[PDB]
RNA sequence: CGCCACACGGGGUAAGAGCUGAACGCAUCUAAGCUCGAAACCCACUUGGAAAAGAGACACCGCCGAGGUCCCGCGUACAAG
RNA sequence: CGAGUGGCUUGCUACCUCGAUGUCGGUUCCCUCCAUCCUGCCCGUGCAGAAGCGGGCAAGGGUGAGGUUGUUCGCCUAUUAAAGGAGGUCGUGAGCUGGGUUUAGACCGUCGUGAGACAGGUCGGCUGCUAUCUACUGGGUGUGUAGGUGUCUGACAAGA
RNA sequence: UGUCCCAACGUUGGGCCCGGUGAACUGUACAUUCCAGUGCGGAGUCUGGAGACACCCAGGGGGAAGCGAAGACCCUAUGGA
RNA sequence: AGCCUGUGUACCAGGAGGGGAACAACCCAGAGAUAGGUUAAGGUCCCCAAGUGUGGAUUAAGUGUAAUCCUCUGAAGGUGGUCUCGAGCCCUAGACAGCCGGGAGGUGAGCUUAGAAGCAGCUACCCUCUAAGAAAAGCGUAACAGCUUACCGGCCGAGGUU
């Protein structure tokens, strides 16, 4: 519901971890960031081993709880949280001025951050956040 | 490396992105040829498969892409056909085409009919104890043929004794 | 097995002593096991009308005494429910010795038998004088 | 050797706490197939009696014979589909978009809601239809309420409100089907939705039993033999192993039992009538007398007499429908005795 | 008993028979096989089995490998084939076992082993250009019964 | 101890059965691609769930009064609450 | 003959604990592992069938009742689809039991001059505590989001 | 013959709420924890993550190697009886 | 054996501070107070100060991102997964593979045998036509038949094989 982002990043065909690392860096420097097209973000490797890892995180837990996100929405945001000292004041503040979106709720297109782009013509072993979520059982709302 | 394939006069080959479409009097076939650093394109009256890489893995796919394209050429003109013979011993096997799937009844004396959906615009024509599978896309045709044979596969009993089923008789 | 045609509240367990309603020479039978049955932890295996059971001859002629035989429960004191809702119950608990083919080993049955048991074991029925 | 044994009670109905709404809330609806139609109705539990029925089952060795069947009598008077709510699809799931209300309201609907005095039904409809053109429309549901007043045995006059989905043909068709109902006054009946012989899923808040111990609440054994005389009779062996050093939420413990929502599948509707044919002599115990619209559900229904029960076309029926079973007898014998 | 117990050279050389008694006999039946009346010079081919790691090989292992090797050469060239094979190592190292906690632990004598430095020839065969592939197979079977990995090195034999 | 109710069907896989297919003119179930395939995985079904800090959505009512508390008669509820 | 994995058996060590961390077996209740006994799906056969035998994937669910013995184990019986094995302080005595082990009484055999002993047998023989914290099962009051009523959404969570 | 299958209902006294009366055990400190790891190898406090809005009522006792007793077992002492 | 018992030495004990996730004795380092500066070990995508540094190569397993270690496993054995380097031989007088055509007569060799004719066994294993074609390498047959290998020719066209 309205987010005055100083920066709108487009995660389409972009390496999730590399984008996450730059968004964390900027958020810590005071920038308000909106990551768009999360379902289209990308992660390299064997789809079978990548999914096993995310499935293990979904299965982990107990009474204390290990709530792991399944939507590309939350997967990406958690990824960013792991690069932020979210339990510290400054860290929680940065994390809270960051938001990820399915599709692009803005009229302005996002920008592609340098070094985070994956070239589909040169790569075949990678998966999409959307694909992961579907496998995890998420409701493909996007 | 680079390989050039002169497209047949009877054929027209258009292509956008990673998808290639081939059309002829016998129909059309579209395929996605996607592999790291292998560019496929239609340079006038010739289809080109090229890459700056030449390692075994790359060469493997290049040769693979070629055959796929040459097969598309062949399928849109001459077409692809597979012949099958329905053999059975004690129980009269009823093989029929219904809708977009081939149905088999009374297999080995079973009450429940066995069936499979035909792939693509593949055509299945049955004449007595003979079946012919044909179409422009060798993928859909070859599978449909195979599926029919698999459809009468038996794991439970000794095959040397129970041989009922439909088998691929001729391969294109 | 073929549906019985009535609901049964098993009135017997492993070890129960029951009447042998026939002329095989066996007077009292002890329930050892129930055909086709499998219970749960701590649960004593139960049997009722219509069940085939393995039995041991407790009282009777020397020749029959101690033999481990198969039998069919024909009567029980615990009520059963018939399709029309009525409950049916007998004066005692009884079973009939039966062979590997479910044919009665004896020649004559003693006392009434539930119609439902008769439907299941016909040869047993074609020995009954009274079917209720 | 420590024999195996399934655990005590299911882990699928927790936490075992007091229900938030005494009015049941379906968490699933039938699939769209037939013509448009409201996918549910409601009523108040009265009690039980039994009926003799002609065996309907074509695969039963008894087909065509007398069969006594237990029946729970539910008073199902007419309800009021008072509004049409539309849901729009969004990245975060379905969300209420707008509602189209009516003018005619039951005299006592104001005991629960602040009834509309000024509303624009066409503006609402407009926005909805535009949502459909846009292709952002999620299912369509009707705001529904009961008329307790029509039921003498039930003391309440305050209506019970629940939302019920409308499924059917094309959205455009059922959207119009929905608007049709609402406008009138929303008044509809059990007939309009169900036919005797069909299978329904019944939902309701079970009878409350307050706090109960592990034995009754989870079905754990009582201590046995000598173990029953030392000072422990109805307490479980232990709360868990040395490690993990904590009590897992899976061990059977004391707590609230009863007054939980339950959705019971495939309940056969034996008969939908009106009058006092099912009433019992002396009156249903702790309830009263029935003489109005009623439904006879095969078997048991969750809840105590007077509680609101909800019906929905079975979403996972096991058997095919055998419409209008033949009822040869309906016991009216006193339930005291 | 596992060879893991003795395969390493983690103890002093213990070979002095004048100070050790009760030493079990070796299980090695022969050290010279094939036609031992003929010289190794009379053959065009000489292939050796070279150990790649320094180790100790118990006599029970020498016998098993040597046996499964010569056995093959016999089955493939005959009980008198024109070939000859040699096992050049002898198990001089006496082995113990402490078989009563760690008190007075010096073990009792239980066997013998041969110390083989990495790179050494354990076995060496001499054959004709024909039976060259048969000896290479005999060694493949032999190195499967001794601790270390081995190289099947072909010395005189430029008939590739 | 009595009575009632507790799927079918989808989707993706394992082992495995295959298709097309090259590296290696052939062959090859595999290297890219694909058709199938387990009581197992996901969905389907039930239960909880605005404290989900991005702390939610809709409709109507009200801001001199909508609604609510105390009070009173009671239980479909309940150890206090 | 050679190479390993496990940490279920036993042995070894003496690192932790002697101002005490109560034993074996059983019981009750909960979670887990797979090296799979059954159930699902497969491959091979010295696979006609039926059925065996061997192998693969697979831990969702199941794996029960009884006779001797404190027994674990095991032997035995009738059932069963099968009646698998193992980890959780050899899970579980501020939960139970007290048969066994393991005080003080007594007997037998053996040993000892004797007192007395036995890694033998045998009869009898005691089980404290009002929960501070934490953990969990259920039940409330507040604050936050930020005037009220009603209806919902569904991130997550549990299920066999 | 309810020891058991397999538990149910009931009775009296407690338990729960209210008035009055009114102790003791225990307390280095901090303390909302959970999963792993590490560490004198058996951690609420160290490390990494996960979870976690405060307070209160009832409960059965998983953990605090819970509280109670300078281990009775075993060994040692140029100890005792 | 994070075992027992020696020996030399530095360390802990009795040694801070920096690094090593934590961590007596592993690395840097021996330290009065305070202040500025430059380095050490170690590190420079984010958590966290410094590179999303440069030239180049390999890896597709999330191998790996783990100096030392009770603490970080990974073995014998196997691998036309892939990369790189070398040696021998064959090839436009056409190699390697594939496909097509030919694979013939004396004679079904002699012997053995009722029979055996490439192919039960024993012995021999010769020459015609010719561009080739065994007294026959593998199936097949009661024995024949039949199906292929060798060998030759054609089509094809560039590396192939060890
Ligand atoms: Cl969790
Ligand atoms: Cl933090
Ligand atoms: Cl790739
Ligand atoms: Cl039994
Ligand atoms: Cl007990
Ligand atoms: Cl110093
Ligand atoms: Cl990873
Ligand atoms: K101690
Ligand atoms: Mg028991
Ligand atoms: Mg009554
Ligand atoms: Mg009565
Ligand atoms: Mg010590
Ligand atoms: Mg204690
Ligand atoms: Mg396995
Ligand atoms: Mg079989
Ligand atoms: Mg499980
Ligand atoms: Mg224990
Ligand atoms: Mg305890
Ligand atoms: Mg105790
Ligand atoms: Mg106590
Ligand atoms: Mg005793
Ligand atoms: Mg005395
Ligand atoms: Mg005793
Ligand atoms: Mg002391
Ligand atoms: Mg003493
Ligand atoms: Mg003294
Ligand atoms: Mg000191
Ligand atoms: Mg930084
Ligand atoms: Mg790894
Ligand atoms: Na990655
Ligand atoms: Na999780
Ligand atoms: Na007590
Ligand atoms: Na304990
Ligand atoms: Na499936
Ligand atoms: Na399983
Ligand atoms: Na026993
Ligand atoms: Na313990
Ligand atoms: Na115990
Ligand atoms: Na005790
Ligand atoms: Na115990
Ligand atoms: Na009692
Ligand atoms: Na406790
Ligand atoms: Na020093
Ligand atoms: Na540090
Ligand atoms: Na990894
Ligand atoms: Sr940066
Ligand atoms: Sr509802
Ligand atoms: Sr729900
Ligand atoms: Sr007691
Ligand atoms: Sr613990
Ligand atoms: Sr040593
Ligand atoms: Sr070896
Ligand atoms: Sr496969
Ligand atoms: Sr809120
Ligand atoms: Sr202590
Ligand atoms: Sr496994
Ligand atoms: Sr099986
Ligand atoms: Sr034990
Ligand atoms: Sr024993
Ligand atoms: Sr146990
Ligand atoms: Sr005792
Ligand atoms: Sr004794
Ligand atoms: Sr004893
Ligand atoms: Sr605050
Ligand atoms: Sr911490
Ligand atoms: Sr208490
Ligand atoms: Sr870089
Ligand atoms: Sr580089
Ligand atoms: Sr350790
Ligand atoms: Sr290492
Ligand atoms: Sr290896």
């Amino acid at each position: 519901a309205e987010f005055d982002a100083d920066v709108i990043v487009d995660a389409r065909d972009c390496i999730m971890g590399r984008v996450a690392s730059q968004v964390a860096e900027q958020a810590l420097d005071g920038e308000t960031v909106a990551v768009v097209n999360a379902e289209r973000a990308v992660i390299t490797g064997r789809e079978e081993q990548i999914v096993e890892k995310y499935e293990k995180r979904v299965d982990i837990g107990n009474d204390n709880g290990y709530f792991y996100p399944k939507r590309p929405d939350g997967i990406f945001k958690r990824t960013i949280r792991g690069m932020l000292p979210h339990k510290k004041q400054r860290g929680r503040e940065a994390f809270e001025s960051v938001r990820v979106y399915l599709g692009n709720p803005y009229d302005e297109d996002g920008e592609v951050l340098d070094g985070t782009s994956l070239d589909r013509l040169s790569n075949i072993k990678f998966v999409t956040l959307g694909e992961i979520s579907e496998t995890l059982g998420a409701n493909k709302t996007w | 490396p680079r390989v050039e394939l002169e497209i047949p006069e009877d054929v027209d080959a258009e292509q956008d992105h990673l998808d290639i479409t081939v059309e002829g009097d016998n129909g059309s076939v579209t395929r996605r040829l996607w592999y790291p650093d292998i560019d496929v394109s239609v340079d006038g009256d010739t289809v080109v498969i090229e890459s700056d890489e030449d390692n075994a893995k790359t060469m493997s796919t290049i040769g693979t892409f070629q055959s796929h394209i040459e097969n598309m050429f062949h399928g849109v003109t001459e077409g692809w056909e597979y012949g099958m013979e329905v053999f059975y011993s004690h129980f009269p096997m009823q093989v029929n085409v219904e809708g977009d799937e081939v149905v088999i009844e009374n297999f080995l004396g079973e009450k429940a009919p066995r069936r499979t959906t035909i792939h693509g615009d593949t055509d299945v024509e049955i004449d007595g104890e003979e079946l012919t599978v044909s179409g422009p896309d060798i993928e859909a045709v070859g599978q449909t043929a195979a599926d029919i044979e698999q459809l009468t596969r038996i794991n439970d009993k000794d095959v040397r004794v129970f041989q009922d089923g439909v088998y691929i008789t001729r391969k294109p | 097995m073929e549906a019985l045609g009535a609901d049964v509240t098993q009135g017997l367990e492993k070890g129960s002593l029951i009447t042998c309603a026939d002329n095989t020479g066996a007077r009292e039978l002890k329930v050892i096991s129930v055909h086709g049955y499998s219970g749960t932890k701590n649960r004593l295996p139960k049997a009722g009308l219509g069940d085939k059971i393995t039995v041991s001859v407790t009282k009777g002629t020397p020749e029959m005494r101690r033999q481990v035989l198969e039998a069919v429960v024909v009567r029980q004191r615990k009520p059963i429910r018939r399709p029309d809702g009525t409950r049916v119950k007998f004066e005692d608990n009884a079973a009939v010795i039966v062979d590997e083919n479910e044919d009665p080993r004896g020649t004559e049955l003693k006392g009434p038998i539930a119609r439902e048991v008769a439907q299941r074991f016909g040869s047993v029925a074609s020995a009954a004088t009274m079917i209720v | 050797p420590q024999p195996s044994r399934p655990r005590k009670g299911s882990l699928g109905f927790g936490p075992r706490k007091r229900s938030t709404s005494e009015t049941p809330r379906f968490n699933s609806w039938p699939s769209d197939d037939g013509q448009p139609g409201v996918q549910g109705f409601a009523g108040y539990k009265a009690g039980m009696t039994h009926v003799v029925l002609v065996n309907d089952e074509p695969n039963s060795p008894r087909e065509g014979m007398e069969e006594t069947v237990p029946v729970t009598v539910i008073e199902t008077p007419p309800m009021r589909a008072v509004a049409l709510r539309a849901y729009e699809d969004t990245p975060y799931g379905q969300r209420p978009l707008t509602e189209v209300w009516t003018d005619e309201f039951h005299s006592e609907l104001d005991r629960t809601l602040d009834v509309p005095e000024d509303h624009d039904p066409d503006a609402a409809e407009e926005q909805i239809r535009d949502a459909h053109e846009a292709g952002d429309l999620g299912d369509l549901r009707l705001i529904t309420h009961t008329v307790p007043d029509a039921v003498p045995s039930v003391p309440k006059k305050k209506p019970d409100v629940m939302e019920t989905r409308v499924g059917g043909g094309s959205v455009s068709d059922r959207l119009d089907h929905a608007l049709d109902i609402v406008e009138d006054g929303g008044e509809h009946a059990m007939n309009d939705i169900f036919r005797a012989g069909e299978y329904a899923d019944v939902a309701g808040v079970t009878k409350g039993k307050g706090t109960q111990g592990p034995v009754k609440r989870w079905g754990v054994q009582k201590r046995k033999g000598k173990h029953a005389r030392q000072g422990w009779r109805r307490r479980i062996g232990n709360l868990g192993p040395w490690n993990p050093s904590r009590v897992r939420s899976t061990v059977p413990q004391q707590g609230q039992t009863g007054y939980h929502q339950r959705t019971e599948l495939n309940k056969r509707l034996i008969d939908i009538g009106e009058g006092d044919e099912p009433t019992v002599d002396g009156g249903f115990v702790n309830y009263g007398e029935v003489d109005g619209p009623y439904t006879l559900v095969k078997g048991s229904v969750p809840g105590p007499d007077k509680r609101l029960v909800r019906f929905r076309p079975a979403v996972r029926p096991n058997d095919q429908p055998r419409l209008d079973p033949e009822v040869r007898y309906v016991s009216n014998e006193s339930n005291q005795g | 008993k596992p060879a893991s117990m003795y395969r390493d050279i983690d103890k002093p050389a213990y070979t002095r028979r004048e100070y050790i008694t009760g030493i079990p006999g070796s299980k090695i039946a022969q050290h010279k096989m094939g036609r031992k009346q003929k010289d190794a010079d009379d053959y065009p081919v000489q292939i050796s089995l070279i150990v790649e790691e320094t180790v100790q090989l118990r006599h029970g292992s020498l016998e098993a490998s040597r046996l499964s090797a010569n056995r093959h050469l016999i089955k493939e060239l005959g009980e008198e084939g024109d070939y000859k094979m040699t096992l050049r190592k002898f198990p001089h190292q006496v082995l113990r076992e402490n078989k009563d906690g760690m008190r007075a632990a010096f073990g009792k004598i239980v066997g013998t082993a041969a110390r083989v430095q990495a790179g050494e020839q354990l076995f060496t065969a001499y054959c004709n250009v024909e039976d060259a592939e048969h000896v290479k197979e005999a060694f493949r079977r032999a190195y499967n019964k001794i601790t270390p990995s081995c190289r099947i090195d072909s010395s005189p034999a430029g008939n590739a």
